[PDB]
């Protein structure tokens, strides 16, 4: 079903760009494993910076998982998902800590929990 | 992954680990030498500091001491970096601080200039198209005063020449083998001086306005040299720490890769023996 | 078997202290090779001083080696071993040369060997 005529042009573009950044991040894992991020070029540093936040934002809190932890679940519409990932790709939230993207749902909750913690 | 691929990865990681360990030990010896070299500089700095504090205090002086009244047409930035990488965040911290500081208070490239020590900082500023006017780009591991005499002389001369009316200098300050502090210091004009005594001068004055003119540039050059020594010590400590961490990571990777290789080897032997017996008893 | 339930609390503590000292000495090898002994701190020098003596005291003159060395062998009870290593760890013999610990039995033979050398 991932085709521009089925899901829409901007949906397709956002998905493909997310996958491209994640592939580029995967290609660097050995270098980070050995010697970290210090010897990366400026472009690759930005790639890692965006990719870690995208990877964390792909997580979500489930309704069913409320028995393992007290956090209630969330239901995210696909329009909201597309908008949030587009905003992350555009660099809007580069200043937020990467731990604020874990298990939230909508993109506004990232801002809310970053504000709740130290920022 | 196949057995050949895993074996190649293991061998490559072993060679890398050996190289990093050798670099760590070399950097440790260099750090010891840099510490003793910095120690050897203390008496001269103490003497000149005492002389300047005794003489300059209590008089109007030349254009160097205080002169906060000088309006700032242009501000000079002196940044000290290394010539090689593999030093952790040593260069990145200083470069980020310099970039943020200049962007926070300068709106045009016309009103500031940069003097850079180190080709990594040189490349940084060239890639960001910034007005670099001086560089040295090649310095020994244990530099002497004669190695930076000319560049320090030019830098202090540019202040009196009227090219720019402010000096800020950025470098890493050595605290320990694990901690390096990025430091900003105001070089010229001399913002303030302390006092230990009033009449502990060496040269009883022939003429104040002549002794100051020769004393002050020497003091500025000595400050630059002391900061350079501190930066060299910080660089060697940073290399030592970074190579130690790299060696540890390589050893852990070797361990995990060897475990995976042994699992693959056992699984292989199982598969061939099972196929052999299945074919044999199929008859 | 090296557990206080069956070997004894004193035995267990002495063994752990010996192992810790030898591990620290093992760690200090690279810095000793690079910068030399003089660059170490005072407590590192003390650790090296204790560790070399412990390492030498772990050697022993065997009965079956007499036919080659000319030295009679020794049988050391575990109580004597524990007491001797405790005394070495406490610094009771810091002033003796390290060669006095080379190939002996009980701790008193170290003192006798040092006295014989001088």
């Amino acid at each position: 079903a991932l085709a521009p005529e089925i899901v829409g042009e901007e949906h397709y573009q956002v998905a493909r760009k997310v996958q491209q950044t994640l592939q580029r991040y995967k290609e660097l894992q050995d270098i980070i494993a050995i010697l970290g991020m210090d010897e990366l070029s400026d472009e690759d540093k930005l790639v890692v910076h965006r990719a870690r936040r995208i990877q964390f934002f792909l997580s979500q809190n489930f309704h069913v998982a409320e028995q393992f932890t007290g956090q209630p679940g969330s239901y995210v519409p696909v329009k909201e998902t597309v908008r949030g990932f587009k905003e992350i790709l555009e660099g809007k939230y580069d200043h937020l800590p990467e731990d604020a993207f874990r298990l939230v749902g909508r993109i506004e909750e990232v801002v809310e929990k970053a504000k709740a913690m130290g920022v | 992954a196949s057995l050949r691929d895993i074996k190649t990865r293991i061998n490559a990681t072993k060679k890398t680990s050996q190289i990093t360990k050798a670099m760590e030990m070399v950097s440790t010896s260099k750090l010891n030498r840099a510490e003793q070299n910095a120690k050897s500089f203390v008496p001269y700095m103490e003497k000149i500091q005492e002389v300047v504090a005794n003489v300059a205090l209590g008089a109007g002086g030349a254009s160097h001491p205080m002169l906060v009244s000088r309006p700032v047409k242009k501000t000079g930035y002196l940044v000290i970096t290394s010539d090689r990488g593999l030093a952790g965040a040593y260069n990145s911290n200083v470069l980020r601080l310099v970039y943020q500081t200049i962007q926070k208070r300068h709106a045009s490239p016309d009103e500031y200039a940069i003097i850079v020590i180190g080709r990594v900082g040189l490349s940084f500023f060239r890639k960001r198209n910034m007005p670099v006017i001086l560089d040295i780009t090649r310095l020994p591991d244990q530099p002497s005063f004669a190695d930076i005499k000319e560049i320090a002389r030019k830098t202090v001369g540019l202040f009196a020449d009227g090219t720019f009316d402010e000096l800020y200098m950025y470098y890493n300050h050595y605290v320990s083998a694990i901690q390096q502090e990025v430091t900003e210091r105001k070089l010229l004009p001399l913002t303030d001086l302390a006092e230990n005594k009033q009449r502990t001068v060496y040269e009883f004055e022939p003429s104040q306005e002549e002794i100051l003119d020769v004393l002050l540039p020497q003091y500025a050059e000595s400050l630059i040299y002391g900061a350079l020594l501190d930066a060299k010590a910080s660089e060697h400590a940073a290399r030592m720490t970074a190579m130690k961490n790299a060696t540890d990571n390589a050893n852990e990777l070797i361990r995990t890769l060897t475990l995976s290789y042994n699992r693959a080897r056992q699984a292989a032997i199982t598969q061939e023996i099972t196929e052999i017996v299945a074919g044999a008893n199929a008859l």
